[PDB]
Parts: C-alpha cells; sequence; structure tokens
C-alpha cells in the first residue's frame, strides 16, 4: 500500500478524498506473487490496461491532443484486470500472516479454549518470570478430535491474540515442497519465524505426512520430516517467544517417538460441540447474513444432535444456499430450508472414532 | 568398599536427596566415633584443601565407614565420590552481617526482585557454611527450579567459616558475583531417581579408568569402549549420561542422531570426525548419542551409501582409538531388538546395559 501509493503519486486519481474500491489496501489483499517493483509493472499493466482501451479507439499518431490527457482516467476495473493478470515470482513458500480470528470469532467451547490462555498467551508475555517462579511450561500441545470443526481456526484465534504473525504448516504444504527436497527449507521456515520472532509455528494435520508414503526410504522407516521435526525441536525452546502448536486427526499412526513427551507434551482433545455450542457457533454465522426468524434457533437445535462443528459450519453454510433473500428467486430463512439441509448434511455416523478418543483420553 | 572409619571418614553420596542443604547424616555408631551430638556443627577438611561445616543427622541403614553428605558441599568442593575425608568437631563461629549475590551464569544478569525475607530469613535458620561459598535456597514452585544459587562475596566476619543464625543481618544486592561454582543444572548423582544398583554398576565401569587409568587399565581389568542403555529413552538416558560425565569430571560431548541424518556427505562425516578431533584434547571424556537407534538402526533394508558410509565411518573411528587417552562413547535406545548388531561386537560397544522403569518404590 505504501509502495502502490508511490504509483498513485504517479497518478492524479486522488486518494483519501476518493475512498473507493481503488483504495490500495483492498487491492493489496489479492497479490502475493510480487514485491515493490512488480507493483510498478502492475500499475504499468493497469496503466497499460487503460492505453489499450483508450489509445486504439482514438487511433493516435505523432499529434497527441490535450483533451485525451484530460478526459482520460484510470478506473478501478483495469486494476482488477491487472490483478487477475498474474506473473507470480516471489519465493515458493508459506509466509507470515496476521488473521482477524479471536475469541470473538470462535464460538467453540470455553472450557478447552480457556486452556489456550495459560497454554500460549501467558508463556508469551512472561518467559522471564517463570524463571523467577521457577517454572518452565511445555514446548507445545497436540490437538485431536473430529475432523474439521475449526480446529485449524482455533490456532488462528490465538494467533491474533498473541499479537504475532502466523504461519500454518499443513500436510499438503510439506508434500509439494517435499518433491523438491525442500524439507530443509520447511525447517528454514522455523528459523525464519525465529528471525521474525515473536511468531507462531503451527503444525497442522501432521498425521497427513506419512499416510501417502507408507514405509518407504524416507530417512529409513522413520521420515526425514520427522528427522526435520526432531531437529526443529533442537533449535526452539520454552524460552523463545515462538510457540509450537500440534493439530492432528490421528495422533498415533506415524511414529509416536516424535509424539513422545518432551517433543509434543500436552495432549489436548477437541470434543464435538453440543446443543448450546451448536447454537452459539450457529448464532455467529447467521448474524452476518440477513435473518428472518421464522426458525426457532432452539428448535433447529432440537433436530440437531451428534453434528460436529464441521457439519454445523457447513450446515450454517449449506442451508444458506437453499435459502434465497435479496434476489428474485427469494425464499426466506425457514425450518424448511434447515429441514431440507438436515437430509443434505451428513450426521456423525461413526461413534468408533469418537470412542477411540474418549477411551484413550480417559485412561 | 567405601570403608573409612573413626574421626576420619570417607565421603559417600547421601542415599536420600535429603530435605536440607547442610544435612550430612551419620548413624548412632558413626556419631559415637567423633563423640558429638546429633545436628552438631562439624568442619570437615578434604582433598584439594577445601573445607566446610555441616550438621549431623541419622539413618538407621548406614555403615559407620562412610559419610552420607549433601551435593552442595561436594559441588562447592567439586568432589568425586570415593575420596577419603577428614572431619572433626569445632565450636560455632557465627556471622553478624552477610552479603549474598547470585552467580552470573544462572541469572544471565537478567534477574532482580524481592523476597529477602522470603528466601533468606526462612533460609536464615541454622545453615553451617564456609565463607566464599555458593549457598542454595529452594522452595516455592517447581519445573523451572533447581535450588537458588547465591555466591558469597563477603561475610562481615572475614576469613572464618560461620554458621548462619537468627541474629544476623541479611543483604541481597543482585549485582555481580563469582561464577566459578557450577550450576546445579549441571547434574549430581542425586538428580537420578532411584536406580541405586544400576547407578554404581555403570559408574564403576567408567569411573575407575577415567580416574586413574594407569592401573585399572594396566594392572587390572581392561577399559571398554562404549556403553548402550535400554528402556524408555528421553527420560533418564540423557540425564544419566551427563550425570555420569559431570560427576566423574570427564568433559561431555553432545551428539544428535537426527542432526547427522539431517546432514549428508561432508558435514555428516566431518562432525563425527570433528567431535573426536576435539575429544583428543579433552580426553579422557564422555561421548554420548541418545539417538543411536536413529542413525544406525540398520537391519539391512536401509538404502543409501551415505548412511552406510557415515555409520561405517563410525565403525572406523571406534577402532582408530588408542585406549590410552581413552574416551567412552555412550548410547541409548528404547529397545535393543531394533538397533544393529554390527555395532555390538568388539572394536566398539561390546557393553550393553538394561535400565528398567520405576515402581512404587522407584517413584
Amino acid at each position: 500500500k505504501e509502495i502502490l501509493m508511490i504509483h498513485t503519486r504517479n497518478m492524479p486519481l486522488g486518494m483519501s478524498e476518493e475512498e473507493k474500491n481503488k483504495f490500495l489496501e483492498e487491492m493489496a489483499d489479492y497479490t502475493y506473487g510480487f514485491v515493490g517493483a512488480d507493483l510498478a509493472a502492475l500499475v504499468r499493466e493497469s496503466a497499460m490496461n487503460a492505453l489499450r482501451r483508450y489509445l486504439p479507439e482514438i487511433d493516435l499518431d505523432k499529434p497527441i491532443p490535450t483533451e485525451i490527457l484530460e478526459k482520460m482516467v484510470v478506473t478501478e476495473d483495469d486494476f482488477k484486470n491487472a490483478l487477475k493478470s498474474i506473473e507470480p515470482s516471489s519465493l515458493r513458500e508459506v509466509m507470515v500472516e496476521v488473521p482477524n480470528v479471536h475469541w470473538d470469532d470462535i464460538g467453540g467451547l470455553e472450557d478447552v479454549k480457556r486452556e489456550i490462555k495459560e497454554t500460549v498467551e501467558l508463556p508469551l508475555l512472561k518467559p522471564d518470570v517463570f524463571k523467577r517462579l521457577g517454572i518452565r511450561p511445555s514446548k507445545g500441545f497436540l490437538l485431536y478430535g473430529p475432523p474439521g470443526v475449526g480446529k485449524t481456526l482455533l490456532a488462528k484465534a490465538v494467533a491474533t491474540e498473541s499479537n504475532a504473525n502466523f504461519i500454518s504448516i499443513k500436510g499438503p504444504e510439506v508434500l509439494s515442497k517435499w518433491v523438491g527436497e525442500s524439507e530443509k527449507a520447511i525447517r528454514e521456515i522455523f528459523k525464519k519465524a525465529k528471525q521474525v520472532a515473536p511468531a507462531i509455528v503451527f503444525l497442522d494435520e501432521i498425521d497427513s505426512i506419512a499416510p501417502r508414503r507408507g514405509t518407504t526410504s524416507d530417512s529409513g522407516v522413520t521420515e526425514r520430516i520427522v528427522n526435520q521435526l526432531l531437529t526443529s525441536l533442537d533449535g526452539i525452546e520454552v524460552m523463545n517467544g515462538v510457540v509450537v502448536i500440534g493439530a492432528t486427526n490421528r495422533p498415533d499412526i506415524m511414529d509416536p517417538a516424535l509424539l513422545r513427551a518432551g517433543r509434543f507434551d500436552k495432549l489436548i482433545y477437541i470434543p464435538p460441540p453440543d446443543k448450546e455450542a451448536r447454537l452459539s457457533i450457529l448464532k455467529v454465522h447467521t448474524k452476518n447474513m440477513p435473518l428472518a426468524p421464522d426458525v426457532d434457533l432452539n428448535d433447529i437445535a432440537q433436530r440437531t444432535e451428534g453434528y460436529v462443528g464441521a457439519d454445523l459450519e457447513n450446515l450454517c453454510r449449506e442451508a444458506g444456499m437453499n435459502a434465497y433473500r435479496e434476489n428474485p428467486d427469494a425464499t426466506s430463512v425457514s425450518q424448511k430450508n434447515f429441514l431440507d439441509a438436515l437430509k443434505t448434511i451428513r450426521p456423525s455416523v461413526d461413534e468408533e472414532v469418537i470412542k477411540f478418543y474418549r477411551t484413550l483420553s480417559e485412561t | 568398599m567405601e570403608s573409612n572409619n573413626g574421626i576420619i571418614l570417607r565421603v559417600a553420596e547421601a542415599n536420600s536427596t535429603d530435605p536440607g542443604m547442610s544435612r550430612v547424616r551419620l548413624d548412632e555408631s558413626s556419631r559415637r566415633l567423633l563423640d558429638a551430638e546429633i545436628g552438631d556443627v562439624v568442619e570437615i577438611e578434604k582433598v584439594r584443601k577445601t573445607v566446610g561445616r555441616v550438621y549431623r543427622a541419622r539413618p538407621e541403614d548406614e555403615n559407620k565407614g562412610i559419610v552420607r553428605i549433601d551435593s552442595v558441599m561436594r559441588n562447592n568442593c567439586g568432589a568425586s565420590i570415593g575420596d577419603k575425608v577428614k572431619v572433626r568437631k569445632v565450636r560455632t563461629e557465627i556471622a553478624k552481617k552477610v552479603t549474598l549475590a547470585p552467580i552470573i551464569r544462572k541469572d544471565q544478569r537478567l534477574k532482580f526482585g524481592e523476597g529477602i525475607e522470603e528466601y533468606v530469613q526462612r533460609a536464615l535458620i541454622r545453615r553451617p557454611m564456609l565463607e566464599q561459598d555458593n549457598i542454595s535456597v529452594p522452595g516455592l514452585t517447581l519445573a523451572g527450579q533447581t535450588g537458588l544459587l547465591f555466591k558469597v562475596v563477603k561475610t562481615l566476619p572475614s576469613k572464618v567459616p560461620v554458621e548462619i543464625g537468627e541474629e544476623t543481618k541479611i543483604e541481597i544486592r543482585e549485582e555481580p558475583a563469582s561464577e566459578v561454582l557450577e550450576e546445579v543444572s549441571r547434574i549430581s548423582y542425586e538428580d537420578i531417581g532411584g536406580l541405586s544398583e544400576q547407578l554404581g554398576k555403570i559408574r564403576e565401569m567408567i569411573e575407575l579408568p577415567l580416574k586413574h587409568p594407569e592401573l585399572f587399565e594396566r594392572l587390572g581389568i581392561t577399559p571398554p569402549k562404549g556403553v548402550i542403555l535400554y528402556g524408555p529413552p528421553g527420560t533418564g538416558k540423557t540425564l544419566i549420561a551427563r550425570a555420569v560425565a559431570n560427576e566423574s569430571g570427564a568433559n561431555f560431548l553432545s551428539i544428535n542422531g537426527p542432526e547427522i541424518m539431517s546432514k549428508y556427505y561432508g558435514q555428516s562425516e566431518q562432525k563425527l570426525r570433528e567431535i573426536f578431533s576435539k575429544a583428543e584434547e579433552t580426553a579422557p571424556s564422555i561421548i554420548f548419542i541418545d539417538e543411536i537407534d536413529s542413525i544406525a538402526p540398520k537391519r539391512e533394508e536401509v538404502q543409501g551409501e551415505v548412511e552406510r558410509r557415515v555409520v561405517a565411518q563410525l565403525l572406523t573411528l571406534m577402532d582408530g582409538m588408542k585406549e590410552r587417552g581413552h574416551v567412552i562413547v555412550i548410547g541409548a535406545t528404547n529397545r535393543i531388538d531394533a538397533i544393529d548388531p554390527a555395532l555390538r561386537r568388539p572394536g566398539r560397544f561390546d557393553r550393553e546395559i538394561e535400565i528398567g522403569v520405576p515402581d512404587r518404590n522407584g517413584r
């Protein structure tokens, strides 16, 4: 935005009196392929988006009239046409980002969420005091529970709360980089976060690394990623402001030696929501979209039990399509829409995976 | 045997971690030898010409020919268990005003606060000590805490060992002090929970050659090359290893299996070639790999020559040692069945150890 304005300094469109889609931040949200000069080329592409419509329909030549230089302008669309036109360059990797997710954006469950306060935030603020108290909290925790449900969003919540930029390392992200043997760079991302410290290193669905590779020639029967993760733990400590956060669907199958205490310590379980949490997370979705309270939010809570947050966040999201409001197919929000969605949405039909958690978690 | 008897005794590690720092426990029979009351203040003189004063207490399980002693004095003195010690009764000299400041290393010079009357006044009760000594006050909450290290620059009466009574004035400056004395984080045999039979058994193997090789090698036994540990790792393995090294006085050399595998041609062999190169000067020393099973699991069904060259490089380095400046390589794994038997023969580890798990007593 501060680089683009330099090219707005090179345009007499005006800004801060003009506030509009052309506001440079809203357009800056689209692009990570680029850096400062690429934006210069971009505004030249946008500036060229203009000349290609303007100049040809004029059919100019050595004479250049002044009126054109006057009546001609640079619209918001040509930027979009310039933004949709892409030449991604900047290094292949995942970059730090600050989301807006917070306690306000997580309905969740206060009991398990409240533990995140003392698990992350407190160690962040007072690493020197626990020395005075004579305490050294863990190096990270491990989340396991029903798939989806927002377990990925739970870390994005503590991300904005920690006031530190956030990186999410997801299984597919390592695999695409793995083919290039860049796992050493995946480790560099952690050393990179340290140079950026404070920053949060989030290992997502780390059970997703092994399943595709079975047992093959990785480091040997144990993965090189595991070898990269073992070494990733060698560098960090409880001292650094960087926080390791595990999230896993199956925190067993791979190589529990790496999941062993001292590597990933706390075992935290994400339970599926309940009627009230189902209602709370529901209220968070419906408040943004227009609402006609023909539904009884407690009644559709009666119908709904055994539905995880994934089904709900999808159900809240899925029934929205069946309902139509502000266009002329419109049908308002009604139990009929949530009734038809009841058939479309898949319940939780496996209590197996649920009892493996409860039995294993209890004792 | 540990036998030394009479007013002159021999120093033996206390068989209990003890509540107090000044506790030196002696049996009724042992107490009758020096003719002193229980809890008496007795100044003990030892090798290196370093002295200290302690309280007597009792087990019923001791033998009069030893001394069950604190790790504070032994660390302050730097004593290796097995030294013949000279103890005698002396009347109490007492401080008037005492100045105390923590060591540089422990705090890093980042530490300041309150609690002069919380720590010292509560520790102000009945502590016999030598002037110019590092005195430790524990308490409060754990998991970041091993003792609290205060080094003595001055005691108002000077050039005298003194007991700390209730009439003395106390001071905490929180400014520089001598770091010569080790941090208790550097281990003591007390930090090993239980495993009394295994502690001595392993210790006598490495100790005697590391102490005086010129008989225990020459006129006795033969020095082994390395020792492997078994049972659940990461709990006592890394601690016991450094708990063997620090107390024996032999320098400790850290290795990481995953770091080697993280490396490749060059640095992989350079490191193993670099460490032993550094070991020659510090030799005799303690060399340790917690990860043995990770670097050399090979059962045939590994792949590369890089892993075979570095593990075979390890084979060469073992035999290349002279058993004169002899250094001891230590290893650890969860199970022996996994590791490679080609590492089990002479030329290298011929010596295997089985460490079990605690019990109601072990805990």
